[PDB]
């Protein structure tokens, strides 16, 4: 699509929204399970891979200016946010909705870069051993990922399209 | 918001360009520290910096809280650096020395100055200063495919509009709460769907936000991103020398500590 | 038998009376069936004092009695959802409000889930949708798919649908064509006789004189003037002082009398002025 | 003569649509300098008039169908050249302000026309203070009030320096404090660059006060008089599903009181002075 305005603002309207949904963690009651996936997802779905990865990146550089962040700036901390819409979108952008899409696109999310690259983000820096970042992470993965997928599918499958038409 | 607040007016705070830079050569020259002599010279200029720019030091706390017990225990591992290699003994091999305490309390001012320095950063400038000054280093890239016109754009829109559909959540927050409804009963199957009646109207405005200023900047003869003008742009002020000397003596107090 | 706050300030941090910030002091009483206008300079606090009636906020110092609770700073949110039943905020540009995926599951919600049944939360829901005046038709129909004024007339089926005991609105008939407003404040002037008491937010000094038995009037947090319509547009310089605004047929009142005319008494009102008009010429 | 004329002109949002054309007929035309007011019940098609007028939005044949903001005619790569002549001021200020500060927002204009920085200061600086918002230059658009980004809204377009001047809903969502002082404004920006302003449905002074009163109910064009002439429409007016202003209001009341005035009253002043008259 040559001359893309008009989906240019609401790539920057929900590069809000999830720069919104980054500091709202609701959330059970002793498991806070942050939001902000959501607007991944968004990104990821009906902006494709290629296109919410660009999103997902410029959701860290507003966000960590605004909240006075943290964030990136740093380079290595934006791509994890980056590569987050971009999966979700690699399966999502046009393409249907399903029940195998998902689960492939949740779970992996955390593996790759929630996982293994917050971990390793963490002990670079530090004499933090890579496994003892690992360790803590694992938990917290093996959790919550599930709890999306839940919130992730349907909620995003009625307004894949509801608003598509 | 988010914060925080520029200053009312508080003295210096000019030119988000040099100042981020200067947060950037600072967090480059918080490494390559060698010696004692290395952290006490990063250690009294970094600060030098915070209090001749005068800010009340209660502020700085609220970038520590987050991260404190768990680099207490980096600081922690790292005062204990016995055994490094050779020795998967003995007994308890791990004990306390001098040379672990001063790498411990090296880990502290070494982890604690990039929140020095960064903290004021984000305290002394607006949100679009940071922007601006963001999108000139960002700049050189022009090189490349990457055309940055439409990147400095949705940038500068977002940063506009996260404020207006913060403010639009909790009015619809509160406009949901007063004829249902409860956001924190327990359950998984339960209450994911508490998130729908903040999200649809939130993201039915946010499209009809992007209907309304998409007509609007093309009603006000938006071409493109090619070849028009600027009217916001960044000066440089007189009071711009400072950060060039203050980076530019600590840099050799730096070189004679290394070496 | 009244809306009564005593003695009511609201802080937004640690604070004390000196400051001004928020409300402050505030002691006034409302009557129970009464049409209560509630106007103000923007930024007096009257949204603020909108929130405290069903507590989305709580007081820092005083109590109010209200739909026969007491509010006081200590109050936990326990029994929130019966105190909402009967008092009901609708917040400026209401269509916002709509999530439903359809307008009759959007009118339910409200009355659903606030300790309606089933059967008669859609008894509700079909008796304020007919009640606010949209065809049947538009029954599922999802509510976005509709034009801008029935939209807001979704919202307030669903605010009303459960028929609170109270009612507050902030600018309602907000950006409605003039035989709109005449609907709306007919509504609420209808639902008013139905024995209800009616809160009215707005900037619009007109249609407060025509449908307002009493009016508060906040200035930078206190309240500075409670009386009936008449009493707060008695004054030309008090009024003028603060920045505040006759309704349109006391200022053509005070214009013939630019010319002289001499209007008997205070018409506030086109009816009232045309009547004191035809009087004072005889 | 006339500024702008609209041809023939059916326009449905075909996709999703066609049950029915937005207006299918119209065929109006604007005299230049002229105050001109567009009005109608909502569902009349005028929300659509101010965007096919700028090309934004049109016609369903393109041939049939003539828009000419007069001087140039809509439109193939006109469409540009066309919004140098006219410009609109919607409804929702937050919404539409494109500007990081107030003065971004009038600059923003200028910026797409290649204008240099130079001249852009001083031609900003002096629209702001034509709108009275010079103190407020540096200001928010978070931290004005709902009247203030209307004056903003304003002046980012006199700085490109419109032939017209739209207000497409604009005042919709205001107090009716603001609503005078917007228009007072309007009035006197418009005969310091001698204008012409298309104002559409706020009825009152809006109406009222215009030269050239459109009555759009529904879709086609319901007469075409001065405010005079059909607000006095009455019944006609009033089963079209709209009212009448104040004066044409006061005067009816009157009326059935037993006072009748001479149908030609627009002001207040001539009916305080009738009712000074009549009071001998």
């Amino acid at each position: 699509s040559k001359l893309e305005l008009r989906e240019l603002v609401l790539l920057a309207m929900v590069i809000a929204i999830k720069v919104i949904l980054g500091q709202f963690k609701v959330g059970n009651a002793t498991l806070q399970v942050g939001l902000g996936f959501i607007g991944s997802v968004m990104l990821g779905y009906l902006f494709g891979p290629w296109w919410g990865f660009a999103g997902g990146a410029l959701s860290d550089l507003v966000s960590s200016v605004i909240f006075g962040n943290l964030g990136g700036f740093f380079i290595g901390f934006t791509l994890t946010a980056a590569l987050g819409p971009m999966i979700y979108g690699f399966f999502l952008y046009k393409q249907p909705i399903q029940i195998w899409r998902v689960i492939a696109s949740v779970i992996c999310v955390t593996v790759i870069c929630n996982i293994g690259l917050n971990t390793l983000w963490v002990s670079m820096m530090y004499g933090i051993n890579f496994m003892v970042a690992l360790s803590s992470r694992i938990l917290k993965e093996m959790i919550t990922p599930w709890i999306q997928m839940v919130a992730v599918w349907f909620i995003l499958e009625g307004l894949s399209r509801v608003k598509l038409s | 918001i988010g914060r925080y607040l520029p200053g009312t007016t508080f003295v210096y705070r000019v030119d988000p360009r040099a100042k981020l830079l200067t947060t950037f050569y600072f967090i480059i020259m918080i490494f390559l520290a060698n010696n004692w002599v290395s952290y006490l010279v990063i250690s009294i200029f970094g600060l030098a910096y915070v209090f001749a720019t005068g800010l009340k030091a209660r502020v700085f706390w609220d970038g520590v809280k987050p991260m404190i017990w768990m680099i207490v225990f980096t600081s922690l591992l790292q005062t204990f650096f016995m055994a490094g290699g050779k020795v998967y003994w003995h007994w308890w091999i791990f004990t306390l020395s001098s040379e672990g305490l001063i790498n411990g309390l090296y880990v502290f001012i070494r982890f604690a100055m990039i929140i020095l320095v960064s903290t004021v950063m984000t305290v002394t400038t607006k949100p679009l200063e940071i922007a601006d000054a963001m999108e000139w280093m960002l700049t050189p890239l022009k090189l490349f495919k990457v055309n940055v016109g439409m990147i400095s754009l949705v940038i500068s829109i977002a940063l506009r509009f996260v404020p207006t559909l913060f403010d639009q959540t909790v009015k619809i927050m509160n406009a949901q709460r007063s004829r249902g409804a409860d956001f924190n009963d327990g359950g998984l199957v339960k209450r994911a769907k508490s998130v729908v009646p903040m999200l649809v109207p939130l993201f039915i405005d946010s499209l009809e936000v992007a209907l309304d200023l998409s007509t609007a900047m093309e009603s006000r003869g938006y071409k493109g991103s090619e070849g028009r003008t600027r009217y916001r742009i960044l000066e440089w002020s007189k009071v711009d020398l400072i950060p060039v000397a203050y980076c530019l003596l600590l840099t050799i107090l730096m070189i004679t500590t290394r070496k | 038998m009244a809306i009564k706050f005593e003695n009511v300030s609201y802080v937004y941090s640690p604070g004390s009376p000196l400051e001004a910030i928020g409300l402050d002091q505030l002691n006034f009483s409302l009557e129970e069936g009464k049409f209560i206008a509630l106007v103000g300079h923007t930024g007096s606090g009257k949204s603020t004092l909108m929130q405290h009636f069903n507590a989305l906020l709580k007081p820092t110092s005083g109590k109010i009695e209200i739909a026969g609770y007491t509010i006081t700073p200590e109050t936990g949110n326990k029994g929130l959802k019966d105190l909402r039943r009967k008092v009901s905020l609708a917040f400026q540009f209401s269509e916002a409000q709509l999530f439903e995926n359809t307008v009759l599951k959007d009118v339910e919600y409200g009355p659903r889930n606030f300790g309606f049944s089933e059967d008669e939360a859609r008894e509700a829901a079909l008796k304020w949708l007919k009640k606010v005046g949209l065809k049947d038709d538009l029954i599922e129909h999802s509510p976005f798919d509709l034009s801008g004024g029935q939209m807001r007339r979704v919202a307030l089926a669903g605010v009303l649908a459960y028929e609170p005991e109270i009612i507050c609105l902030d600018e309602p008939a907000a950006g409605l064509d003039p035989m709109g407003r005449l609907e709306m404040m007919q509504l609420f002037k209808d639902y008013q006789a139905a024995g209800h008491t009616v809160i009215l937010v707005t900037h619009n000094m007109d249609d407060v004189a025509d449908y307002a038995d009493d009016v508060l009037a906040l200035e930078h947090g206190r309240l500075i003037k409670h009386a009936s319509p008449k009493e707060v547009f008695k004054d030309s310089e008090w009024l003028q002082k603060h920045h505040l605004a006759e309704p349109r047929s006391a200022r053509f009142a005070a214009k013939l009398e630019a010319a002289g005319l001499k209007l008997p008494g205070q018409p506030l009102t086109m009816p009232e002025l045309a009547d004191a008009i035809k009087q004072s010429l005889k | 003569g006339s500024d702008n004329i609209i041809s023939f002109d059916h326009v449905t949002f075909t996709y999703p649509d066609s049950p029915r054309p937005a207006l299918s007929d119209l065929s109006f035309a604007i005299e230049r300098g002229s105050w001109t007011a567009l009005i109608g019940h909502n569902g009349s098609g005028k929300s659509t008039v101010s965007k096919l007028i700028n090309g934004l939005l049109a016609p369903d044949d393109l041939d049939k169908s003539s828009i000419t903001v007069d001087g140039v005619k809509l439109g193939a790569d006109t469409v540009w050249e066309v919004r140098e002549k006219v410009g609109i001021v919607f409804q929702n200020p937050d919404n539409q302000f494109v500007g990081a500060t107030v003065s971004d927002d009038v600059a923003f204009g200028l910026e797409n026309r290649a204008v240099p920085r130079p001249e852009m200061l001083k031609i900003v600086a002096q629209a702001v203070a034509d709108v009275g918002m010079a103190d407020y230059a540096d200001s928010e658009p978070s931290n004005l009030s709902g009247g203030q980004k209307q004056r903003v809204a304003i002046a980012g377009i006199l700085a490109v320096k419109p032939q017209v001047i739209i207000l497409d809903e604009s005042t919709s969502m205001l107090d009716p404090e603001g609503k005078e002082q917007i228009l007072d404004l309007v009035r006197k920006i418009k005969e310091d660059n001698n204008l012409t302003v298309i104002s559409i449905t706020h009825d009152l002074e809006e109406a009222a006060g215009a030269d050239q009163v459109l009555v759009l109910d529904d879709g086609q064009l319901l007469d075409q008089g001065k405010p005079e002439e059909i607000f006095p429409k009455v019944e006609m007016l009033k089963r079209i599903g709209l009212d009448i202003p104040f004066v044409y209001r006061l005067k009816q009341l009157l009326k059935e009181r037993g006072i009748v005035l001479p149908d030609e009253i627009d002001d207040d002043e001539k009916l305080v002075q009738s009712l000074w008259q009549l009071n001998s």
